């Protein structure tokens, strides 16, 4: 069997969570929204390969700066996010979460992932950011950001209609396997 | 599945759409607490208890990767049991505080982080010890490829695994949180939930500041193993010479990391900087040891020093000796990014307040 992990890394309620659940299963939380996703091996096929990925949530693990590291021994692709309705999560990439996936994951492919693309039209999104002179991330933006970090790709989705959730699985799943 | 579809089937038909919200995370609560005491008793079953009565390492080494595993399972047993009995008492579950403070408060509080500190601050040296032995010992690497092809590892692997204590403590919070959010306000129950809330957040601080101690002083104790303080007993100014019995153990690390040392006419040094609660020290990395050499002083005083961020350079600070005997020296140092350089001057600057 070809094992393989992931670690999904970002700010908090950039809806690292809610992303990997739609992921494993398939299909969005209707009813209830899960607070909580335990590490899980997810089967994915790329190229004709299959591979047991394994999932691994940090939601929670934000403000503690030593509990995060203990997730990124021998890790095979990282799953970087910012959320498209919050140019904050954005600037973060470079300034909080680069540099500590780089240190504790030297070499590890890493694929940039913005969430809730389905809010880059949202108008009431749009205002709350055109309060403090922000707006909704350009999608040139987060490819720029993609560049700049050395990411293996770049990619968008929204997972509350799940456009683009299985892509951005299948872009890890290959970036783990090179 | 659903706290819905299941329990209160014909009760859910009374409620408000706040009321089944708070239903459902106070039963994803109660779900994932069941949950992992079946991992932690994985843990025990599969690896622990089968691990010491097979004699696959000496009880010391075991004793460092499974300290007191029992006491962490009944840390959790008992609080899933009181959650059992609530939910006995019927399919809508009421206020929850008390159990909640029961758990996460006071004495129930100071035994969790006792417990879930000793259980998890070593842990990431006990993983690379367990994967060396898997890579030294085919004995012990059989044993691992046995116990982890059992089904109720769910095709995991022991160090994916014994992390769960530590990640089930970090949802603590956002349950809570969530627990708080369809909670009336105004109300004890309310009230009591936050400050449950606000105790998980100081666990998680204890922890977090147990597992950085332990690790810290391990790599310390590394450092001062391959610490070469040969150029400093004689030296060439009495600025460093009475640095050449250092002792990184004696000290506290605050942080570390890679710098570059702009020295001369376009000449640098690729260092490798530990700042320490009192000291920062400058070493060079001749491949497998940690030069103290000299001209500049290798180790600074935090409490002489002041920190300036470059005008030009968005990557490189100063650090500026104060004491009038220790002639114009500036020490430039680059970080290796601009972020780099950010928390490099945050915790610069910190420490020489404190020192």
């Amino acid at each position: 069997a070809i094992r393989k992990k992931l670690v999904i890394v970002g700010d908090g309620a950039c809806g690292k969570t809610c992303l990997l659940i739609v992921n494993s299963k398939d299909q969005f939380p209707e009813v209830y929204v899960p607070t909580v996703f335990e590490n899980y091996v997810a089967d994915i096929e790329v190229d004709g390969k299959q591979v047991e990925l394994a999932l691994w949530d940090t939601a929670g693990q934000e403000d503690y700066d030593r509990l995060r590291p203990l997730s990124y021994p021998d890790t095979d692709v990282i799953l970087m996010c910012f959320s498209i309705d919050s140019p904050d999560s954005l600037e973060n990439i470079p300034e909080k979460w680069t540099p500590e996936v780089k240190h504790f994951c030297p070499n590890v492919p890493i694929i940039l992932v913005g969430n809730k693309k389905d809010l880059r039209n949202d108008e009431h999104t749009r205002r709350e950011l055109a309060k403090m002179k922000q707006e909704p991330v350009k999608p040139e933006e987060g490819r720029d950001m993609a560049n700049r970090i050395g990411a293996f790709g770049y990619m968008e989705c929204s997972a509350k209609t799940k456009d683009g959730v299985r892509e951005v699985f299948e872009m890890a799943t290959r970036a783990a396997l090179q | 599945q659903n706290w819905q579809h299941t329990v209160g089937k014909d009760v859910v038909a009374g409620l408000t759409q706040r009321e089944i919200d708070r239903q459902e995370v106070i039963n994803e609560l109660f779900v994932t607490e069941a949950s992992h005491l079946r991992t932690l008793r994985v843990l025990d079953l599969i690896f622990y208890q089968r691990m010491k009565k097979e004699n696959l390492m000496p009880r010391e080494e075991l004793a460092r990767l499974f300290p007191n595993l029992p006491e962490l399972i009944e840390i959790h047993n008992s609080w899933c049991e009181a959650m059992k009995k609530l939910r006995e008492e019927g399919p809508i579950i009421k206020e929850i505080s008390d159990l909640m403070l029961a758990r996460f408060d006071g004495p129930a509080r100071e035994e969790l982080q006792q417990v879930a500190a000793q259980f998890c601050s070593y842990q990431s040296i006990a993983l690379e010890l367990i994967k060396t032995k898997q890579r030294k010992e085919s004995r012990f690497q059989l044993f691992m490829q046995e116990a982890e092809s059992h089904p109720q590892c769910r095709r995991l692997q022991l160090r994916d695994l014994i992390i769960s204590e530590m990640q089930r403590l970090t949802k603590y919070p956002l349950l809570l949180e969530s627990i708080i959010k369809h909670t009336e306000g105004g109300t004890s129950e309310h009230e009591k939930l936050c400050r449950a809330r606000d105790q998980c957040r100081e666990i998680l601080k204890y922890v977090n500041e147990a597992v950085k101690q332990t690790e810290n002083r391990h790599r310390l104790e590394g450092y001062q193993k391959r610490l070469d303080a040969t150029a400093l007993e004689r030296a060439s100014n009495p600025l460093a010479a009475e640095f050449k019995s250092l002792d990184l153990t004696t000290r506290k690390m605050i942080h570390e990391g890679p710098l570059t040392w702009r020295i001369s006419k376009d000449k640098t040094l690729d260092l490798h900087v530990l700042l320490l609660e009192d000291l920062l020290v400058l070493l060079q990395k001749q491949d497998e040891k940690l030069l103290l050499k000299c001209t500049f002083s290798p180790v600074l005083k935090l409490n002489a020093v002041l920190i300036r961020s470059v005008a030009t350079d968005k990557r490189a600070f100063f650090i500026i000796c104060t004491s009038k005997l220790g002639p114009p020296q500036i020490y430039e140092l680059v970080a290796l990014t601009s972020s780099d350089k950010n928390t490099w001057m945050e915790l610069l600057e910190e420490a020489v307040r404190n020192a």
